[PDB]
């Protein structure tokens, strides 16, 4: 089992810069006069994509901006400058030998400025009371960077666990990100208090905002 | 000696030996007067106008003969003069033949063989035939009758159809049933026939141009012979004929050839009569001799004469070589006959005669003749006794050439022949005809000449019968048996009637063959291709000579098979001090067009045998080199015999309970019976190959003649056109000789001729050996396959009688039937010519070879004609430089498939047997290969066969009998070394086998390993052979192999050394991988003499200098590799200087440039030679500064001499001299490069590494290293 | 000139399934083929190679001896039998042609193979009733709440696929319950609101589930 450290982990850049992910064997990837290492792209919910193939051919088809290099056990991809399209997890691939093995993946985020959060505020539905628990919702549309504090309080008493956060991905016109936090509650919890509130806090919040509603 | 008496013609009558005699005749003769030259024989020197009384005009019948040749001279030895000189020509022959040992033997044999007594309508009594008599007249006028061996009369009509005739009988056959009747042979010696030879050229080369004359003491022979075998009733019945195919547009319009005349002539002729029609002529006469043995025995009288019963009973029994007892019973010896037989069918034969005359003859009845001549042998001056024609001390003593027409022309009357030029012909169109005459066309036998009885099983006893060539010695040990007196008597006879009645015996009954016949073929023939060759014959000064044809119509219809060069150069319009020429330059092309020459079976091929021919199968164009290789002597043969070897029967054995001897007895007998059994079945297939295909081939080889001959006289032809136009004047000034230019061009058309037999006589061969005997050698093989199990059947069966010897005997049948008998042409044919051809063949390993696979135009083909089929996978890569040499990828479809005819294999083919190939086994990168065995080539049916497989460092050898259990060898390298003289690199495997032994793998010629397989098997013998990366478990790998070969038999050795060096291409350099060195290409240079070394400049320019400095990298992969670095230091490229080749394969005794890339940039490597001392130090210098710097390097390969080498670069000066060899000044200093002649003077006194050693090593992907 | 793989679906621990690979526009007869997967939200993992000839296979350890697979040149088809199927199978499976001797270049859609003792739930659909104290604005937003459904995946839809700017829908949730639960959300100008009509088109094809809800105050 030949493994393949691929590093950084994590990267976060701003269009039209240099982008550099690096890949290593444990073992060496060459043979006749070969280096089988592959680089691929995935985005979520595709098949990934061959961008590199033999540690340096770049695939047709792909666009200039992607280059491979290296030999032997270390191997780079570079994408010379950035787009927002490219978003993606990286993986290097090598084809040497058996068991054929994948970079552990490398995750491009973009960089855009700072956006604000919208705050919204949605209510149980009256259907959903009846089957006998409440789905509260705080969504924050169109933001960035990603870190949020979404703190859930009901008559300002502090909610916690009782709660799970789910991100959309970056939305590359906009590289911004989309977040709903979703508080659940039994029926007789949600009816045994007056006001819901969610309370966000975020960079391009000069103060928190809180959206709030109760029953009626 | 022979003929005691001189007589004359004007001799008067005597009673005895000069007397007007009668004949048998219908109706009533009057009589004749005749000479009798020996007993028993008288001659008659008068026309034949009697004996045949429905021809009674000496003219030429108004429906003429089907004969080639043919002469009427009704006023032919009509005068005194004619009779006497007649009678001392035939008193001549007699002469030479009974001068010679076999024709003084033909003679006693025929004065011997009185015909039989015969008459008598009564069991009992013994009574004369008339018709074997003639009534003698007296000088009185009475008569007196006299019994008659032989009678010679002038000829009929026909003067040159020359017979043996007798008077028959209402019921017995006289000829044919052991009674023999008198002879009478139509004769003259005032003529002769001419013929055409084109073989001697290859012993005797300064020989002819012309026809030649066929010595007329051959042909009284060849009419002796006749008369032999009717005077003792043996001769074959003329309704047993050799019938021919008629209806294929080539084929003989028709042609009678009775067996009587094949058994006649001998020699490869007598061979179309297979052995068992032999066998079944044989035992008839044999049979008609007892009938003869009873008829005396019942013999009490005898009428007609004064002799003894007694006396004429022992007459018979000299003449029969009867036995007789003390009871004067009579009776027939088996093998006093076989001998008689023999002597009178086998000895004496026209082929025999020729051996002892030493005269050029026809070799074979399909030789027709061409031409008549008169001739007059009576004078010494024309022919003596001794040598006839060919007279000693003289011009005409050397190479035959007193019977040759030119040379010897005052001496041949040349004769119209009155058969028509296109009188019997055949008539070829295309859909332009034309007419072909019918003795220009092709002899077809039909398959039913050819019987066998080689599918009737035998039942061997203890009893089993056990048999038991013709050359000079043997035709001495019977010359030496003979008894040379006792001639048998003249005695008094009563008179018969003086009007002796009689018919002759009355022949077949044969048939006007229909002529032609017109044929709408689609393309135009080999015939069209010669008759376009033809003109013309002709004047006025057309002769237009061209290639592509219509030409035909014209002329100049004048096709030639040249080269425009040649047509325009002879097209011309050429005058008249440039005569001269012209000419001069005519007998240069000719003699380059002619003897133009260019596979390992047919070295020598002639590659205008197709143009002139258009061969044939003739669909084009004019690479007739190509379709040779790719396809093998069939393309030429105009009809594909069939070769019908069946299932043989086998043999079952009787067994004897108890009983030791009679049970080893019986052994012996089923063995040696099997030897019978090859020689049975070889001698089957020779035959069939003489007859159905060396036929064909000899057609060919005169009509090649022929248009050689079409060619020289249509050149004669255009220069004397020219010439005429002019001088003339002088004219009487360039006095110029035409028969000169005819000397010239003959020697020419000679030598064209010894290559051109040569290579005809190896397609001969080569479509014998790989495309008629193995089908036999199949049939053979299984045969003794059963022929073993029974043997041992029978061994084990009775092996309680057997105590003391089980072994031995398993031991002689299992060395027997495992061994091969080998094939000997010279055990069945006596020609010379053949046998050193087959000898040569055999000389080459490879011709043996059953399969033998190699790229040729475009496909990879079996060239011993075996493989049934050549499946190339989809994704099998061929080296675009070097296409033999085969890439197969670890991809299923990479892979080539080969089927073995089954007509072919038999089961046991891989008990002793070999294969060798080459391979570049790239080296190993991965972990995954450190343990997996794959196999490459792969012979195995469920569980059973052989297979080649590679391991790490390994080649393996594997064989599986029969069901499991294995064995195997194998080959190891390391590769952790320096510089490895396996990995990456073409090495040479062979693996032999032997059952009772063991198997080796021989790597370049050198054995590695041998292991025992005596405890296996049997092999199951598979029909496929796949190749193929089967379970190799790196994606990324292929292998290269090339040159595959299987043989049938174990090589040794030294055989195995040949191939090795034959294989080589020794004449092409090749880089270190072993791939041909290619011009226009980097290479990084190995120093041999110090490999830890790599090239470097110090500095560019005349300044500077290169050196070898070190040390080299090492390259390594953890656990799979550790070698020296081989991309380093500076690179070096070949480039054209001289050439040819269309290609870029760097070939020996090349010129070329050196260049030397430094940082991207090429410089010529070069040196000033006039620099003090032996060693002139390189350069690398500014390609457009070289100045007159010397440059040009000679490569080489080998030296001299042969011995190759690795010394590559022999530098020289502009003058053409030697420089020296490149190599390396030191031991001083300070590596530096040099060339130095000292090299050139070590090469040649010593094979060892030097200095000058080099490598040049180009990237390849199967090495790895990364520059 | 594209691969579809089928097969894909809910399996009991320690059950079976046979997934096919589905060629189309090439010469498949030569290609070596690849199987591959994907957990959900984790990284790629080679399964087994099979040569072109279907003689020679590969497999990764961690599947050896539990999955074969397969090839039908003839119907250029390729398939995975999968047995004994463990909690750690559960992935996305994808199949790919080797371009020799180069990469793996054309790939599927993939198909999901969800390894489980649990059982298919449909999910609810809720509105996300689009607050009222709006405006102000513009701009105000509304969605569906998709709830307690098994297994992975629901699709969500605007307008049958004709609103599908500002569209928002979020990764599922596996809840403590064991039940996915995911929500999609739409902003839309306040103005055409009451006007407008927005609806949900929800679809869980694991359960033969189609709900077009209705969003509204
Ligand atoms: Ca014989
Ligand atoms: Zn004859």
């Amino acid at each position: 089992e030949i493994v393949l450290t691929q590093s950084p982990a994590t990267l976060s850049l701003s269009p039209g810069e240099r982008a550099t992910i690096s890949c290593r064997a444990s073992e060496s990837v060459d043979s006749y006069g070969h280096s089988f290492m592959q680089w691929y792209q995935q985005k979520p919910g595709q098949a990934p994509r061959l961008l590199i193939y033999r540690a340096s051919n770049l695939e047709p088809g792909i666009p200039a901006r992607f280059s491979g290099s290296g030999s032997g056990t270390d191997f780079t991809l570079t994408i010379s400058s950035l787009e927002p399209e490219d978003f993606a997890v990286y993986y290097c691939q090598q084809g040497n030998e058996v068991p054929f093995t994948f970079g552990q993946g490398t995750k491009v985020e973009i960089k855009r400025t700072v956006a604000a959060p919208s705050v919204f505020i949605f209510p149980p539905s009256d259907e959903q009371l009846k089957s006998g628990t409440a789905s509260v919702v705080c969504l924050l549309n169109n933001f960035y960077p990603r870190e949020a504090k979404v703190q859930w309080k009901v008559d300002n008493a502090l909610q916690s666990g009782n709660s799970q956060e789910s991100v959309t991905e970056q939305d590359s016109k906009d590289s911004t990100y989309s977040l709903s936090s979703t508080l659940t509650l039994s029926k007789a919890d949600y009816e045994k208090h007056k006001v819901y509130a969610c309370e966000v806090t975020h960079q391009g919040l000069s103060s928190p905002v809180t959206k709030s509603f109760n029953r009626g | 000696p022979f003929v005691n008496k001189q007589f004359n013609y004007k001799d008067p009558v005597n009673g005895v030996d000069i007397a007007y005699i009668k004949i048998p005749n219908v109706g009533q003769m009057q009589p004749v007067k005749a000479f009798k030259i020996h007993n028993k024989i008288w001659v008659i020197p008068e026309r034949d106008t009697f004996t045949n009384p429905e021809e009674g005009d000496l003219n030429p019948p108004p429906e003429a003969k089907q004969v080639p040749v043919s002469y009427y001279d009704s006023t032919y030895l009509s005068t005194d003069n004619e009779k006497d000189n007649y009678l001392k020509g035939v008193t001549k022959l007699f002469e030479r033949i009974y001068s010679t040992d076999l024709g003084r033997m033909l003679l006693t044999s025929i004065v011997r063989g009185i015909p039989f007594w015969g008459g008598s309508t009564i069991d009992t009594e013994l009574k004369v035939i008339d018709t074997n008599c003639i009534n003698v007249i007296q000088p009185d006028g009475s008569y007196r009758s006299e019994e008659l061996n032989l009678v010679i009369i002038g000829p009929s009509a026909d003067i040159i159809q020359f017979e043996c005739k007798s008077f028959g009988h209402e019921v017995l056959n006289l000829t044919r049933n052991g009674y023999g009747s008198t002879q009478y042979i139509r004769f003259s010696p005032d003529f002769t026939f001419g013929f055409e030879e084109s073989l001697e050229v290859d012993t005797n080369p300064l020989l002819g141009a012309g026809k030649f004359a066929t010595d007329p003491a051959v042909t009284l022979a060849h009419e002796l012979i006749h008369a032999g075998h009717r005077l003792y009733g043996i001769a074959i019945n003329p309704n047993r004929v050799f019938k021919v195919n008629t209806n294929a547009y080539y084929e003989m319009s028709g042609l009678e050839v009775s067996f009587e005349e094949l058994r006649t002539f001998g020699g490869h002729d007598a061979k179309f009569i297979d052995s068992l029609q032999e066998n079944e002529f044989r035992l008839y006469y044999y049979n008609k001799f007892k009938d003869i043995a009873s008829t005396l025995n019942k013999a009490k009288s005898i009428v007609g004469t004064t002799a003894s019963l007694q006396y004429m009973k022992n007459v018979f029994k000299e003449k029969y070589l009867l036995s007789e007892d003390t009871s004067g019973k009579f009776s027939v010896d088996k093998l006093k006959f076989d001998k008689l037989y023999k002597m009178l069918t086998e000895i004496y034969t026209e082929d025999n005669f020729v051996k002892f005359f030493k005269v050029l003859n026809r070799k074979t009845y399909l030789n027709f003749d061409k031409a008549v001549f008169k001739i007059n042998i009576v004078p010494k001056v024309n022919y003596t006794i001794y040598d006839g024609f060919n007279l000693r001390n003289t011009n005409l003593a050397a190479n035959f050439n007193g019977q040759n027409t030119e040379i010897n022309n005052m001496n041949f009357t040349k004769l119209k022949n009155f058969t028509g030029l296109f009188e019997f012909y055949k008539l070829l169109c295309v859909r332009l005809c034309i007419k072909v005459n019918n003795w220009d066309l092709f002899f077809s036998p039909s398959e039913d000449n050819f019987t066998n009885d080689l599918n009737k099983g035998e039942e061997i006893t203890s009893d089993t019968n056990i048999e038991a060539n013709i050359s000079l010695d043997l035709i001495q040990q019977y010359y030496l048996t003979f008894n040379f007196d006792n001639e048998p008597e003249n005695i008094s006879i009563e008179n018969l009637s003086s009007d002796i009645i009689g018919q002759l015996e009355l022949m077949p009954n044969i048939e006007r063959f229909p002529n032609g016949k017109k044929y709408e073929l689609d393309k135009y023939t080999m015939f069209h291709y010669l008759r376009a060759q033809e003109f013309e014959h002709g004047k006025s000064r057309i002769a237009l000579t061209n290639s592509v044809n219509e030409a035909l119509l014209n002329p100049s219809r004048v096709y030639t098979f040249f080269s425009s060069d040649y047509v325009k150069k002879v097209n011309k319009a050429t005058e008249a001090a440039m005569f001269l020429g012209w000419v001069e330059q005519l007998v240069y092309d000719f003699t380059d067009e002619t003897s133009e020459v260019s596979i390992a079976d047919i070295t020598i091929i002639i590659p205008y045998i197709g143009p002139a021919l258009n061969i044939g199968n003739m669909l084009y164009k004019d690479d007739f080199v190509g379709a040779l290789i790719f396809s093998g002597a069939v393309i030429l043969l105009e009809f594909i015999p069939e070769i019908a070897i069946p299932v043989l029967g086998t043999f079952a054995l009787v067994s004897y309970i108890a009983n030791k001897v009679l049970t080893v007895q019986t052994i012996d007998n089923a063995l040696s019976k099997r030897n019978e059994k090859w020689d049975e079945v070889y001698k089957y297939i020779v035959t069939n190959w003489l007859a159905k295909v060396n036929t064909q081939i000899d057609l060919i080889r005169k009509k090649m003649k022929e248009a050689l001959e079409n060619q020289a006289e249509a050149t004669k032809a255009i220069i004397n056109y020219q010439y005429n136009q002019y001088t003339e004047e002088e004219k009487n000034n360039i006095n110029f000789n035409i028969d000169d230019l005819s000397s010239k061009l003959n020697e020419s058309i000679n030598k064209a001729m010894i290559n051109i037999n040569k290579f005809l006589n190896q397609c001969s061969v080569s479509y014998l050996m790989n495309s008629m005997i193995p089908y036999g050698v199949k049939r053979l093989e299984d045969f003794d396959a059963s022929l073993k199990d029974a043997l041992l059947k029978y061994i084990y069966d009775n092996r309680g009688t057997l105590i003391g010897q089980v072994d031995r005997l398993k031991d002689k049948v299992n060395n027997t039937l495992s061994t091969d008998i080998p094939f000997q042409l010279s055990k069945y044919v006596d020609n010379q010519r053949l046998l050193s051809t087959f000898t040569e063949y055999i000389k080459n390993i490879i011709n043996t070879s059953i399969l033998n696979l190699r790229y040729e135009s475009n496909h990879l083909i079996d060239l011993s004609r075996y493989a049934s089929k050549i499946n190339i996978g989809s994704k099998v890569n061929f080296d675009p430089i070097d296409k033999n040499q085969i890439q197969l990828f670890n991809l299923e479809s990479s892979k080539i498939e080969v089927i073995l005819k089954n007509a072919i294999v038999y089961n046991s083919m891989y008990e002793n047997f070999s294969t060798s190939f080459w391979i570049r086994i790239p080296k190993y990168f991965n972990s995954i290969s450190l343990n997996n065995e794959y196999t490459i080539i792969n012979c195995m049916e469920n569980n059973s066969g052989w297979k080649v497989s590679l391991n790490y460092g390994e080649i393996i050898w594997t064989l599986q009998d029969t069901q499991e259990i294995k064995q195997r060898v194998v080959f190891k390298y390391s590769q952790m070394i320096n510089i490895s003289d396996y990995i990456n690199r073409w090495i040479f495997v062979t693996i032999t086998n032997n059952r009772l032994n063991n198997s080796k793998i021989y790597i370049n010629g050198r054995l590695i390993d041998q292991k025992p397989i005596s405890n296996l098997g049997n092999i199951h013998a598979s029909n496929n052979i796949m190749f193929k990366l089967d379970g190799c478990r790196d994606t990324h790998r292929y292998i290269w192999i090339k040159y595959f070969n299987l043989f049938d038999k174990e090589l040794n050795e030294k055989e195995i050394k040949d191939l090795y060096d034959n294989q080589s291409n020794s004449g092409i350099l090749k880089d270190f991988w072993g791939d041909y060195l290619q011009y226009d290409k980097p290479y990084y240079m190995l120093n041999l003499y110090d490999p830890n070394k790599y090239v470097d400049v110090n500095n560019v320019g005349i300044r500077g200098y290169m050196y070898l400095k070190g040390p080299r990298g090492s390259v390594m992969t953890t656990n799979i590799y550790l070698n020296s670095s081989l991309y380093r230091g500076t690179k070096f490229i070949i480039k054209k200087y001289a050439s040819g080749n269309k290609d870029n394969i760097v070939r020996n005794n090349d010129r070329v440039y050196i260049n030397v890339v430094v940082k991207n940039k090429e410089y010529r490597l070069a040196t000033n030679a006039s620099q003090a001392g032996v060693e002139k130090i390189l350069s690398a210098l500014e390609i457009p500064d070289v100045g007159n710097l010397s440059q040009v390097v000679v490569m080489k390969s080998k030296n001299d001499q042969g011995i190759t080498n690795k010394c590559k670069m022999n530098l020289q000066d502009n003058n053409g001299n030697d420089i020296g060899f490149i190599g390396f000044h030191q031991f001083n200093n300070i590596a530096k490069l040099v060339a130095s002649n000292w090299y050139n003077r070590q090469i040649e006194r010593s094979s060892r590494t030097l200095g000058c050693s080099w490598e040049f090593i180009p990237v390849d992907d199967g090495w790895g290293e990364r520059p | 000139v594209q691969l579809q793989e089928s097969g894909g679906g809910l399996v009991q621990p320690g059950g079976s399934l046979r997934l096919s690979c589905a060629a189309s526009g090439f010469t498949f007869k030569y290609d070596y083929m690849y199987w591959v997967r994907q957990a959900p939200g984790k990284g790629l993992e080679w399964v087994a190679t099979i040569s072109d000839g279907g003689s020679y296979t590969y497999y990764s350890d961690s599947v050896e001896g539990r999955f074969t697979t397969s090839r039908d040149n003839s119907k250029n088809t390729l398939y995975l039998q999968m047995n004994s199927l463990r909690a750690e199978d559960t992935a996305i499976y994808y199949c790919s042609r080797y371009r020799y001797d180069d990469a793996m270049d054309y790939w599927g859609q993939g198909t999901l193979v969800t390894v489980s003792s649990a059982s298919t739930k449909g999910p609810s659909v809720f509105p996300l009733a689009p607050s009222s104290k709006s405006t102000s604005g513009g701009t105000a937003a509304l969605g569906c709440l998709v709830k307690d459904y098994f297994p992975e995946p629901v699709t969500v839809s605007w307008n049958s696929g004709a609103l599908t700017s500002g569209v928002h829908t979020f990764p599922a949730v596996l809840q403590s319950s064991g039940l996915y639960s995911l929500s999609s959300v739409v902003t839309v100008p306040s103005s055409s609101l009451g006007t407008q009509t927005y609806i949900c088109n929800v679809n869980h094809k694991p359960s033969n589930t189609k709900v077009d809800k209705k969003v509204e105050p």
